[PDB]
């Protein structure tokens, strides 16, 4: 009863080590399909999925260390990429080339995050802060503050007026981007939460924690509407459909499960990959996932609409 | 798909419904096909169908029933076999009275006592089309060893127009006569 | 309570003995639990079809269950543990045709039995049919047809 | 990471917290069971009789207004008549293998004929409530006998 | 629009009806399709128990119907609808509504108003008549008096009277058989009639059965009716019969959820053994409320029961169907929706105590107790007390936790432990003991005697006093069997003694004659730390390489074995380096200590390999430091491993990379430190040694400035300590004697005399020796080298 | 899907080929006359000869099509060969029965 699923491509070997962040972005209103991803190097190759294939089209550098979370957005051509190097530079994506350069460390920077219009890039910091940047426009307007610790995962509705916040030792913080005034901390999980992610329409916040399980929040209250408890070891990425039906989860397992929300189940288990899977993503039109693994290798899939 | 209707093709053999689904879906827009465990576009114009399945969604309503115009039994000469042709019959009956029905065959004698049964059954006029002389006629041959390094000679015992030739059967084992598993 | 007290990756060859369609013999290197579940299955077909031979109908309780065959039991255990394919192949002497087709013949069995399963009301056989079904298709066997996509 | 001995002495002597004695064990706690069967029943409200159908004039028919009716197919379910009047069903759903649902009729069948003229408004049939019960379920063979219970408004 | 509204697909017949709105304001029907499908929306959440999101669709659909009904108020079906949308809100815990009705509704037009139930309930009543009087159809008939029967419900409900909703009931009753007289061919009209008949206030069985059984006849396919029937003999103590209907119920529907419950409650009442597996499919269902807390009492029962651990009955359905998360969130539904009871608040407590969410567990706890106050005063209020102030004190805030042991009677064991734990952690250990020793006094279960004894000995030992903790640690020895905490407890406090004699003797104890501890760790580290007492430095190694060896599972035994050699007797780098990679491939939660040690493994090895990439020093150490990203030994260890490499890169001669990054690395190092508990020494080393390194990298990459101005910050906080001045004097320093050039002996003599303040560092002597050779002072060179020699030797 | 566009040349097929796929070749050869179908070990007949000989011309590509037989173990005996390339097809029955 369920859609036919199967792989469609299989890249041998995308960069020479682990393969840290994806990032699949039809940024254009023309066929552009790139695809953007960092490793465990400097290089932030920028692949292109043409026609039955992705061909490789910038091979673009500039850091010094491994880039920990990679970014594109969907309004302009640009791209953002943050290491362990204390720089935020974000690239041009057309002509291969750096745009600019942001000096920040591992206390004022951990992962990557557009604007739904893009123009901000929040990220968040060491000391419990979320750092809001922005581009083609400078530095550090302003920072929203919650009294915890590390956090690590930054998400945006898309449609404005949320930010979400996941942290070391489990807490949630969804701040509104209208106040910035602090509307409910959920408590969620004990272990780190390294994943969130709002869902189309934005009343549906899905978290994937440390110890496996993965809470489906409500947002504007805060009602939990169940857990989805199915694999056998963490969990790193949860990317959420187009249409709030689907959702696809990635454990370092070497396995990559794909939800349904309805009714709180497994459709189909991808069993692929050989080693830890860091980073998986939909495309447009949600009929294709990305999963970036530790082994390297970039798999695309086909999860017909 | 002109209409803005629904029609349902159903075809008996698993291996022999995904050819359908690639050229049906290469030769106009949208055709979903489902089987056992594959649901490919269960919103499509054109679903294919086993007959198992259709039989399984006539016994519940299904919510499609509603809209078909079609009903295009592929191979209808399967009647005949022992373990699934109670199938065809469950089918044939179940099917509400909106549904017309397209019956493709194999060329059998009795087609005037099967159209009349369905005509019957329901209560509307059938017409019985029936066709022979196949285009690119075929010539069937014998070909009996000899020589087997560069020569061979194949016997004509029936040509391409149905005469039976008893002298070429004849040439052929007079053929065998003179000469008198895996090696030959 | 036949099935219901048995290991999940241990009823999916339980039930490979309906399923296989291929010549049938017993086996010799089997572990007890399956050696007894075979026994059930086929008390169980004895007691159908001795109800259904005191009742009218002619088929004699051998004929009905004759068609009970294993002899994929031990494919089917090893399958659903974690053996790659070339030892399957080497495994027993049946063309790698035939197999796969049993084992995408039983995948569609063990996900039909979770919606009877939560329809009679056993929340337990749930738990293991969905656990059946998703460590059993993996690879080459339910490898994606060509001209489908 | 830290040297052993100073480490081993904050892994025992830091607190008595990690003792046996304070864990979630050791307590043997009780709860009281507490039943509440008649939260089971199960009280379905009516359809609402009316749609606003429109209205259209008999010549060039243009929309000119739009007036209540009152719709006839009513009290008729998914799983309970075989007719294309019925609701369509639960929701989107499974395509086949749905148990508890009606086919449509085969074709060769109508099977329609009452005419039931009554047809008035005011159709109160008198029925007595309290004279004589009926106390059997349609399958059992006894049902309950519960005791008699001893001991017309307006509004504007 | 409408066609899309029939066949589910809310969301675009709402889009839809909107895109019409826009365009023209007074479509009557446009109107009315939004206000039924935000109404089919609220129904929807409510099927769930997502109760906030149904009240405010039910509050937007009265926008529409009222604005509607502004334009032509003539038609009946907008009543009716209005009164549906505002009375589908029974059951929905009050104190949840405030709807804001505005304009005609309520009479007159003025402004906004907001309703509580009740009103909104009475609004319901007063719209249906309003549909009924110009329509006088069945339908409404029985709508109306099912609303009446939901207004008594409410108004009892809620306690506020009694036989003062008598004429309420009669109305119902009344309204009810109206519709069922006026038209006695539906089953719905007859099972509504009987429901109403036996309600409590009520009690007019024989009508409900009548009418039951007259809902039955009228049309064979009905789950309802047989549920219903077997709900009436069920109560009234018939289990049997009950039983039968309920079965009908089943055969005719199989996934109605009220049967299933039924079914579960008569499997309990005769005390079978699949009742818990049938209310976990009744909660696999559709989350109604009995079968809700019915599995979560079944749940924190079989927890209970300590003989369960090995019966496939704990092991398969509690650890692996995940019945805790499911107990967890059918109670949170459970509880949002009724919240006046409290064996409900305390399940939940329990079992968030056992996920570790202990923050929610306490609020739970502090619900409890506020339910609690007035009803009972017996000892249930005693226990949530203990359970709310020993929860809160596991998570600080510990003066709250002894306010909330304040409000109990001390007479019991769990209450007098509990406070003097809680005033241990914060402080005044003089009234901790006097606690345990009143504790001690009232003592059963020699274990927990043995206990209190070990808990006396280290709460009064942070006092200092440590001889009276040495015997008493014996006094707990001289019991009859030893309990495996005492000695522990015995080993360490003569660890944090010198002069390890007796932790021998204790650790010859806890081997001979104990073998159920099953951590096979802790005596590891035990006996390594014994070793290394007496100086010995490599036996430990061999130890833990003899342990081990016993048991080649258990990683956490590799990677102590790779963290040791890393600390003592760094010459087996190979073998650590070994080590730690086998401790991280066994598991993966180890990932974070193992890549560490296995970093600083490769650090000492220097480059003894094949030149291959992804597997230098650099490349694992920023795999643990994306492991875990909180600790402060990864980041030094990222510092080292860029001067190591641009080093090696340097010998090689292709280019030194990873040039500026050292200050934003001590930034982190130092922020990361600040949230640490307590390691004081160690914590003291790493900051120390960071800003050591950091200057040092600073001063050879060539940037000067920053590490004067970094030095000088960091002497202005604090008087000299004698390590930093030397880093100022090597960044002074540095400019000059690059370029040749000659130097005056005031400045030889400060520097000398500034190595000579801080001695028993070799770098420092060899750095100055250097600085000779340099000027050049050979012989005098020669015999600073021979003093560092001497010193290292040492 | 190799066989489609004739990047393969000779398809050592058997009945599946018959039945589950159309493909059209141009010369199809027989290796016998008699098949194993319920351990009688019977005689091919009619019906079926026709469906593999039918799918021996190509559209438009070709003149006619040539169905070889190739007899090889003894002679062809043109008795029952006479009523296997030519008979009436066969009949249309009703295999009708119940289940549960």
């Amino acid at each position: 009863m369920t859609n036919q699923y199967g792989i469609l491509f299989k890249q041998e070997q995308a960069h020479d080590d682990a393969i840290w962040s994806v990032a699949w972005g039809t940024n254009k209103k023309e066929n552009s399909e790139t695809v953007v991803t960092g490793s465990l190097d400097d290089l932030v190759k920028v692949w292109k999925w043409r026609d039955e294939r992705l061909d490789l089209q910038w091979s673009l550098e500039g850091h010094q260390l491994g880039v920990v979370s990679v970014d594109i957005s969907h309004t302009l051509p640009i791209a953002a990429s943050s290491s362990l190097d204390a720089h935020i530079r974000l690239w041009d994506l057309e002509n291969g080339k750096q745009i600019k350069s942001i000096d920040a460390g591992p206390v004022d920077a951990w992962t990557l995050a557009f604007s739904p219009d893009s123009q901000y890039l929040a990220t968040g910091t060491h000391v419990g802060k979320v750092n809001i940047f922005g581009v083609e426009s400078g530095k550090k307007e302003y920072s929203l503050d919650t009294r915890g610790k590390f956090i690590l995962s930054i998400a945006y509705s898309p449609d404005g007026k949320y930010l979400a916040s996941g942290a070391i030792d489990g807490i949630i913080n969804i701040f509104d981007i209208a106040t910035g005034k602090l509307l409910h901390t959920l408590e969620g999980h004990a272990m780190p939460i390294r994943s969130l992610t709002f869902s189309p329409d934005s009343q549906l916040l899905v978290t994937a924690s440390d110890d496996g399980y993965i809470k489906i929040y409500d947002v504007q209250h805060a009602n939990l509407a169940g857990t989805l408890s199915g694999h056998a070891s963490w969990v790193l990425n949860v990317a959420f459909c187009p249409d709030d039906t689907h959702f696809v989860s990635s454990s370092s397992d070497k396995s990559v499960k794909v939800w349904d929300v309805g009714t709180r189940t497994c459709v189909h288990t991808f069993f692929d990959h050989q080693d830890q899977v860091w980073g998986v993503k939909y495309n447009g039109n949600g009929s294709k996932i990305v999963s970036v693994g530790d082994d390297q290798e970039i798999h695309i899939y086909d999860c017909p609409i | 798909q002109k209409h803005m209707t629904r029609t349902i093709y159903t075809s008996p053999i698993k291996a022999l419904s995904n050819q359908k689904f690639r050229d049906f879906r290469n030769t106009f827009g949208d055709v979903g096909l489902l089987t056992g465990d594959v649901q490919l576009h269960p919103e499509a114009s054109c679903l294919i169908m086993t007959t198992e399945i259709l039989r399984s969604m006539l016994y519940s309503g299904s919510d499609v029933i509603r809209d078909l115009e079609w009903v295009i039994f592929d191979e209808v000469h399967y009647i005949n076999d022992v373990e699934r042709g109670v199938v065809w019959e469950e089918v044939l009956i179940m099917l509400p009275d909106h549904v017309s029905i397209i019956l493709l065959s194999a060329t059998v004698p009795n087609a005037l006592e099967f159209a009349d049964w369905i005509g019957r059954l329901k209560r509307r006029q059938i017409y019985v089309i029936s066709t022979v002389t196949r285009p690119v006629p075929l010539e069937h041959y014998l070909f009996t060893g000899n020589s087997s390094k560069t020569q061979g000679e194949l016997f004509l015992l029936l040509d391409s127009r149905g005469a039976f030739h008893t002298k070429g059967y004849y040439a052929a084992v007079e053929a065998k006569k003179e000469r008198m598993g895996p090696a030959q | 309570n036949a099935l219901s007290t048995l290991r999940p990756e241990e009823i999916a060859a339980l039930l490979s003995g309906l399923v296989c369609q291929s010549p049938g013999d017993a086996g010799d290197q089997l572990p007890n639990t399956l050696k007894q579940g075979i026994e059930r299955v086929r008390a169980v077909a004895k007691r159908i079809g001795e109800v259904q031979v005191a009742c009218g109908l002619n088929q004699t309780v051998e004929e009905f269950v004759g068609e009970l065959n294993f002899g994929l039991v031990e494919v089917v255990y090893e399958w659903a543990r974690g053996m790659p394919f070339s030892e399957l192949a080497g495994l027993s002497g049946t063309p790698e045709g035939l197999v796969v087709r049993c084992i995408q013949r039983l995948a569609e069995m063990c996900r039909s039995l979770r919606g009877a399963a939560r329809l009679v009301g056993e929340p337990v056989l749930g738990a293991k049919m969905e656990t059946a079904a998703t460590l059993l298709r993996r690879d080459i066997v339910f490898a994606a047809s060509l001209y489908t996509q | 990471a830290p040297d052993l001995q100073q480490e081993a002495e904050q892994l025992f002597l830091s607190s008595p917290a990690w003792l046996p004695l304070h864990g979630v064990e050791h307590s043997a706690r009780k709860w009281q069971r507490k039943t509440d069967p008649w939260s089971l029943l199960a009280v379905l409200g009516a359809p609402v009789p009316s749609d606003l159908q429109a209205q259209r004039h008999p010549t060039t028919g243009q929309i000119l207004g739009y007036k209540e009716v009152l719709l006839e197919n009513t009290n008729l379910s998914a799983t309970t008549s075989l007719s294309l009047r019925r609701p369509p069903g639960p929701a989107s759903q499974s395509l086949w293998g749905n148990p508890t649902q009606y086919p449509f009729w085969p074709g060769g069948m109508d099977e329609p004929t009452i005419t039931d003229l009554n047809t008035r408004e005011e159709a109160e049939e008198e029925i007595d409530f309290e004279k004589d019960l009926l106390t059997i379920p349609p399958g059992f063979k006894k049902g309950m006998d519960f005791a008699p219970k001893d001991c017309a408004p307006g509004l504007l | 629009a409408a066609i899309q509204q029939i066949l589910g697909k809310y969301k675009e017949a709402v889009a839809q009806y909107q895109m019409i709105i826009k365009k023209k304001e007074d479509y009557v029907p446009a109107l009315k399709g939004l206000g039924e499908c935000h109404l089919m929306m609220a129904k929807a959440a409510l099927v769930d128990y997502l109760d906030g999101k149904a009240v405010d669709y039910i509050e937007k659909a009265l926008e529409y119907f009222t604005c509607a009904l502004q334009h032509r108020a003539d038609v009946s079906c907008l009543w009716k609808l209005a009164g549906d949308a505002c009375t589908c809100l029974y059951a929905v815990a009050p104190s949840k509504v405030n709807v804001h009705v505005l304009g005609v509704l309520l009479g007159q037009k003025e402004g906004k108003q907001v309703l509580k139930k009740n009103e909104l309930l009475h609004l319901g009543g007063r719209c249906y008549g309003r549909a009924l009087k110009l329509m006088s159809t069945s339908n409404t008939w029985c709508d109306l008096g099912i609303n009446y029967y939901r207004q008594a419900q409410h108004l009892a409900e809620t306690g506020s009277n009694m036989n003062d909703l008598k004429e309420l009931l009669e109305k119902s009753l009344h309204c009810l058989k109206k519709a069922v007289r006026l038209d006695s061919n539906n089953h719905l009209y007859w099972n509504a009639l009987g429901v109403v008949a036996c309600y409590s206030g009520i009690g007019n069985y024989a009508l409900a059965q009548h009418c039951f059984i007259k809902s039955i006849q009228s049309e064979q396919i009905n789950a309802v009716a047989w549920t219903n029937l077997g709900v009436l003999y069920l109560t009234n103590e018939n289990i049997e019969q009950a039983h039968e209907a309920f079965k009908m119920a089943q055969s005719l529907d199989p996934s109605y959820l009220m049967c299933w419950i039924g079914q579960a409650l008569i499997a309990e009442a005769v005390g079978s053994y699949d009742t818990m597996d049938l209310f976990r499919h009744t909660t696999e269902l559709n989350m109604h409320t009995e079968g809700a807390l019915g599995y979560a009492y079944w749940v924190c029962t079989t927890l209970q029961d300590k003989s369960n651990r090995e019966t496939e009955l704990y092991q398969y359905n509690i650890l692996q169907m995940n019945a805790i998360p499911a107990a967890q969130v059918i109670l949170n539904k459970y509880v949002e929706r009724i919240q006046n009871y409290a064996p409900a608040f305390t399940m939940l407590g329990y079992l968030n105590e056992h996920l570790q969410l202990k923050k929610e567990a306490a609020n739970a706890y502090q619900r409890a107790i506020l339910l609690l106050q007035t009803a009972e005063d017996q000892d249930t209020y005693n226990v949530a007390i203990r359970n709310y102030g020993r929860l809160l004190c596991s998570t600080g805030e510990y003066d709250k936790a002894i306010q909330a042991f304040k409000s109990t009677p001390l007479e019991v064991l769990e209450d007098i432990i509990g406070f003097a734990l809680a005033l241990f952690m914060k402080g005044l250990y003089k009234e901790s003991s006097k606690a345990y020793e009143r504790a001690l006094s009232i003592v059963e279960s020699e274990q927990d005697k043995a206990h209190i004894l070990t808990a006396l000995a280290i709460t009064e030992y942070k006092q200092g006093k440590t001889d009276v903790a040495k015997t008493l640690l014996f006094k707990c020895s001289i019991l009859k069997e030893p309990t495996t905490e005492s000695l522990q407890a015995l080993c360490a406090l003569g660890l944090a003694m010198q002069d390890a004699t007796l932790s021998k003797a204790a650790l010859n104890e806890l081997l001979k004659h104990i073998k159920h501890k099953d951590s096979n760790y802790q005596r590891c580290l035990l006996t390594s730390a014994i070793y290394a007492l007496q100086g010995r430095s490599v036996a430990v190694q061999k130890q833990i390489s003899k342990a081990v060896h016993s048991n080649p599972g258990d990683p956490a035994l590799w990677s102590l074995l790779s963290r040791v050699v890393a600390q003592y007797a760094q010459r087996n780098a190979k073998g650590g380096v070994v080590a730690g990679n086998v401790a991280h491939i066994l598991d993966s939660n180890h990932g974070k200590k193992a890549l560490l040690y296995t970093a600083v493994n490769q650090l000492a090895m220097g480059s003894s390999s094949a030149e291959d990439e992804k597997n230098t020093a650099l490349k694992t150490i920023q795999k643990a430091a994306l492991l875990s990203p909180g600790d402060p030994a990864i980041w030094a260890g990222l510092m080292a491993a860029c001067h190591a490499d641009d080093k090696l890169a340097l010998v090689n001669n292709t280019q030194p990379k990873r040039i500026d990054l050292y200050l934003a690395l001590l930034s982190a190092v130092s922020a990361s430190i600040k949230d640490e508990k307590f390691f004081e020494n160690y914590n003291q080393s790493l900051e120390k040694w960071s800003l050591s390194q950091a200057v040092t990298g600073l001063i050879d990459t060539g940037r000067i400035s920053e590490a004067e101005t970094l030095c000088t910050k960091n002497l202005k906080s604090n008087p000299d300590q004698p390590a930093v001045i030397l880093l100022l004097r090597q960044v002074q320093c540095k400019p000059l004697l690059e370029s040749q050039k000659p130097l005056p002996d005031a400045v030889l003599e400060e520097l000398q005399k500034t190595v000579m303040s801080n001695s028993t560092s070799v770098p420092a002597w060899q750095w100055l020796a250097h600085v000779y050779q340099s000027q050049g002072m050979m012989r005098a060179a020669e015999m600073c080298y021979r003093k560092s020699l001497q010193l290292a030797s040492q | 899907m190799l066989f489609s566009r004739g990047l393969v040349k000779v398809l050592f097929a058997t009945e599946t080929f018959a039945m589950g796929v159309n493909m059209p070749a141009r010369t199809v050869v027989f290796d016998s006359m008699r098949k194993h179908d319920g351990s009688t070990f019977r005689d091919l007949l009619p019906g079926e000869y026709v469906q593999m000989a039918g799918r021996a011309g190509r559209r438009g590509l070709d003149p006619t099509g040539t169905v070889i037989l190739l007899c090889k173990g003894r002679v062809p005996e043109m008795a029952d060969l006479h009523r296997m390339m030519m008979g009436k097809p066969s009949q249309l029955q009703s295999q009708f029965r119940l289940t549960y």
